[PDB]
């Protein structure tokens, strides 16, 4: 089984900086192939990708929130670490690191979901 | 060092005609026919696209009943055969067969489209047929042949690859087995585990390895022995040009196309193949009915046939007409009606292999001994069996072999040449 | 968002509603896949289709979906009470150069 | 002045052969896969429309370890490889492969129209394939292959020219770089900055330039270094005859039509241009797979290889077979859905080039040394790299030499013919 | 039946021929009918709707007797049989001759 569990502060302030944290187990960063990415979900409102890591170090923004977003990854701790600057307000939303599969067509998908974490800007 | 058999192997002016009788086989093109539910084939696959192997069978000059051995020295020497002279005749009229899918994997004729494609609803497979690649080759050796294919490997990633990604393409050699497909312009590979939708191709090789002979490694074999001659006159073209359906796996890049708008809009499937075509197949194109002298084989192994074996592959698809066969269920019917008569589809082939052979002599001194171990020690053994794992078409030439050349036909082409 | 789907539907226990999601050229023209979730509400996301029409594992057998001109379908016949959730087409877009989210259609299951 | 190589170098019984064990290239045949947002390519474009230059490199005779050197003088002269014979294997089948755009600027088939064309509504492109023109070409040199290419000039007027104007024509030379596309019946030009409708032409030269080898300035080259032997053998025809859409660029002449009424009243595009095909593919029109001795090159450079190096340029659209590898999203579903499998096209292309080497001396007089530093100093810093630029497939002989020739197939057939 | 008259002991029936036939499918057709040997169905993937009926699968060709020329003549010719392979070198037992005509280029 592949389980991701998210782990962050669930309350922050404005301007300040976010760092969620999504732990993987049954699967390994290393192995070729394996993606993860967040996804986040504002109260009552449609899914929104925000970035994705692969194996390969490449990373991928979305356009509106690049200038915003960083990620990375810590083989040491099988660990995806995503840090979000300068929140606003309006970011209250709930975070889910899904595991990417990343096929061959660049439509790709999110296989298994975490549980999700709620995060409070104000 | 390898060295030129030649130079330790003797020849004698001692020959000998050797031919089977008459070959036949008959059997369904496309699908070996079964019992409704067993692999109790109850009919079998004979079509003239397969590689119709023989794993002649020669009788052991040592323990031949010459009319007087005092030509050779028992007590030093041993005898081989080596393959002189090859005829593969043919019977059956010339004629190209045919073959189809029910379901070929067909979404449009892009050749020239009139307007935009439609859409692609659901299961657009197509009831099409098409007359595949003409190919004629003859391959003699003492080695049985070596084809390729395009097999499975292990993928890019090792993520657990996911459902539906790359089959990651693989160069595989294996021995061509009689009864495999040659290579019929859809490329040479292994439909059965390399194309899941099961209708990229015809129905006759839709489960089958299209083999194509390797004849880079049969040449730059050390030893030679897989073949020592050889011969290829195959061609074709495109006779039409159609598309794949299905989701895209590769999806084209945005930097090579501009967007589309309305019906344009929607990209269509841009995984294009061919459908191949047995263009003209005329007597002139002939290689068959002719006799093939292996005097300069290329090889170092200068047709010396090793363990009394000969290897005959022969592909033929300018016999391969497939002939109707309807029967009628009752006459009982004055007006026709469709379903009154039942369809059958039979290939008939027909096969006539003729040889001459000019008898050798083996010096064992230590050195050739040596050699000859190295080589192959199974041949030491044999005057001091691996191939079950392929099938061939068993034939026996043990009591078939005659001294009178002049009796035969090849024996007398022989005679006239020499 | 770029996809776009209707913002509810509703079907009885028993009927098949369709969900249909129209992108444009730059995401769904294209060719790139469009991927459906199934989601309760307050809880994490679920896989419901993979690929156009395609199943995941541990997915009921009726849930179907189609690949049709700009748009894809969500077919699912025979509803039932565990069908109240939201869904949501996925697929990825040339303009943004990312990976993009439907409209949520809420669907309902009628008494 | 220019003088034969032979004047000054003398050859040796001192021969070795060296060829690659087995080249195998597998990638995509109409564009590089790459990740969703990187240059990072993951699957290379492997076509049969590429030109397949291989730059090969030779071990250094100087500081080569030779049985005895007693045939040459180290204190006076140096060594050099001389390039006496060539064999360019193909182990893949023949087969013509096949590309196409889901949008080519197709407005109609203007080749038998049964009533006036109708209006041209915005975006009438159409999801159009095609059979690509024949191509078999070979050059063997020292330096590297140079084609040709109609790229963008200065325009006819200098006034800023105006938006969509004509966009000037230019001769252009260019180092025929391993992976650049041959003309494929749509001539020598650079789509990518000479054509902005990306549309006219197939997807899988879009976007790369159609190079043809300059073999008029190859030829006419005074040292001949870029190439000393070299054939062709290509051909094809117009399968179909299309139509251009599009605003018209150059309005034909009033002159040169009466004027029209109602329907036809319309001038219909008279932009045509043709649908190429790769005519009969046969056996007997093969290049390759066959030896061939330079030891009468025409250039004054009589096949010495200086620099210890070769450029083998290869082109093969006989062998161009595109074929499928559908995958499966799940087995778990009973009936067939068109969703269900993914589509994949991925060609094979196998090379194994091979070689015999006469070995040269080159005596170190005055007149020597001045005339091989006008010709290249860098052969003379050698004994006593710049081609970063362009990229091959770099394939090194170095460990691969070897004196037996009898050994190999290659060096067997130079036996047979010295 | 070339191969069993050049392989008949006294080559009687034939001392010299010749063969210059050729043709190509000018056009691929299906036969009707029911079907005498059902596609086995590990050779198909089941159909729904509109193709979930299997088409007759008995492909037959449509032969063409494509060019015809001067050059490829085979008559208007005399052959010598000076050299018959057959151990009969044109002797006519019987003062009889065969001579088989097929001539589909004046048809």
């Amino acid at each position: 089984q592949v389980t991701l569990r998210e782990s962050g502060p669930a309350l922050v302030k404005p301007t300040q900086t976010l760092t969620l944290t999504c732990t993987i187990s049954g699967l390994s960063l290393t192995t070729s192939g394996v993606c993860v990415s967040w996804i986040r979900q504002p109260p009552g409102k449609a899914l929104e990708w925000l970035a994705l890591i692969d194996w390969d170090d490449d990373k991928y923004y979305s356009t509106s929130l690049r200038t915003r977003l960083t990620i990375s990854k810590d083989i040491s701790k099988n660990q995806v670490v995503l840090t979000m600057t300068n929140m606003d307000p309006v970011d209250t939303a709930t975070f889910f690191c899904a595991r990417t599969r990343c096929t061959s067509n660049w439509g790709y998908y999110f296989d298994s979901w975490g549980r999700g974490t709620r995060v409070t800007v104000s | 060092a390898v060295v030129s058999t030649d130079e330790y192997v003797a020849r004698t002016n001692i020959y000998y005609h050797a031919g089977t009788s008459r070959l036949l086989a008959v059997g369904h093109p496309y699908f070996p026919i079964k019992k409704p539910n067993n692999n109790k084939i109850l009919v079998p696959k004979v079509s003239g696209l397969q590689y119709r192997v023989f794993r002649i069978h020669l009788p052991d000059p040592n323990k031949f009943g010459f009319p007087d051995t005092s030509f050779y020295n028992p007590d030093t020497q041993r005898l081989v055969w080596a393959c002189v002279g090859v005829e593969v005749g043919r019977g059956q009229p010339l004629g190209v067969g045919i073959s189809g899918h029910p379901l070929l994997n067909k979404l449009d004729d892009t050749e020239n489209a009139s307007a935009y494609a439609a859409n692609a609803g659901v299961d657009n497979r197509e009831c099409i047929s098409m007359d595949y690649k003409q190919t004629q080759l003859c391959l003699i050796g003492c080695k049985p042949p070596i084809g390729e294919h395009w097999g499975k490997g292990s993928p890019c990633t090792n993520v657990a690859v996911n459902p539906g990604d790359c089959p990651p393409l693989e160069l595989i050699n294996t021995v061509i087995q009689d009864g495999d497909m040659v290579d019929t312009g859809f490329g040479a590979m292994d439909f059965t585990t390399l194309q899941a939708n099961k209708s990229e191709v015809p129905l006759d090789i839709c489960t089958s390895i299209c083999k194509y002979p390797d004849y880079i490694k049969m040449v730059s074999e050390p030893y030679g022995d897989s073949l020592f001659f050889y011969l290829r006159r195959e061609q074709m073209f495109v006779r039409h040009l159609f598309n794949r359906a299905g989701t895209v796996g590769e999806n084209v890049p945005d930097d090579l196309y501009i967007k589309g708008s309305g019906s344009t809009a929607n990209l269509a499937s841009s995984n294009y193949f061919p459908t191949p075509s047995g263009s003209m197949v005329t007597s002139d194109a002939q290689i068959f009915n002719k006799p093939y002298w292996l005097q300069r084989a290329q090889g170092h192994n200068n047709g010396i046939c090793w363990g009394n074996q000969l290897f005959v592959t022969v592909v033929d698809t300018t016999r391969s007409t497939n002939m109707s066969l309807c029967a009628a269920i009752s006459t009982s019917e004055t007006t026709y009606k469709n379903t009154n008569f039942k369809e059958y589809l039979r290939h008939g082939e027909e096969y006539d292999l003729q040889f001459i052979f000019q008898l050798c002599k083996i010096t064992l001194t230590a050195d050739v001994m040596t050699y000859i171990h190295s080589m192959n020690s199974t041949i030491l053994e044999d005057w001091n069996d691996p191939l079950k794992k392929y099938t061939f078409w068993e034939v026996n030439l043990k009591e078939k072999f005659s001294a009178d050349l002049d009796q035969f036909p090849l024996g007398r082409k022989f005679l006239l040449q020499a | 968002s770029v996809l776009t789907q209707p913002p509810s539907v509703s079907g009885a226990p028993g009927q098949r509603v369709t969900i249909s999601c129209t992108g444009s050229a730059s995401n769904i023209g294209a060719g790139y896949d469009v991927h459906w979730y199934q989601q309760v509400p307050g809880a994490a996301p679920k896989l419901l289709i993979f690929v156009y029409s395609n199943r995941p594992s541990g997915v009921p057998d009726r849930i179907s979906g189609s690949k049709s001109g700009t748009s894809a379908s969500l077919a699912i016949s025979g509803l039932q009470a565990e069908d109240e959730a939201d869904y949501y087409c996925q697929s990825y877009d040339d303009s943004l150069r990312g990976w993009v989210f439907g409209g949520g259609t809420k669907l309902t299951v009628l008494g």
